[PDB]
């Protein structure tokens, strides 16, 4: 719906639930899928 | 001959297939099910 | 490509990385999404 990505903001949740030895550096540095507005990483409250 | 094969194709199928599988269900299914081994595992309680 | 699920085996992976305080019991017990052959949980080697 927003091809140029001018009114789109990407947020990455659950950064505490990633597999051992893996990290979201490549996506949070906006390199894996370059989006204009960048990716903001948040960590909400778990179900517990 | 079309009339005579049309009147005896149904009857031929059912007297051999359906009106025999029905009697198999009503008579012989119980014997096979009870006779097959491992009664304790033939009836598995589902988790549900 | 298999509506009745005659030849479909459900497999559930990464059971050691579920969100804390949650469990896929209602899935592994074939309760959530009914599947003919049921689901099989497996835990593989982590990336580390």
């Amino acid at each position: 719906v927003d091809p140029q990505g001018q009114r789109t903001i990407g947020v990455i949740t659950k950064l505490d639930l990633m597999d051992e030895g893996t990290d979201a550096r490549d996506v949070l540095e906006n390199k894996l899928l370059p989006l204009r507005r960048g990716y903001i990483g948040v960590v909400n409250r778990s179900q517990k | 001959v079309n009339k005579t094969v049309r009147d005896l194709m149904p009857k031929t199928i059912m007297h051999l297939m359906i009106n025999n599988t029905k009697e198999f269900i009503f008579s012989e299914l119980l014997a096979n099910l009870y006779s097959c081994g491992d009664q304790n595992t033939l009836m598995e309680e589902s988790a549900e």
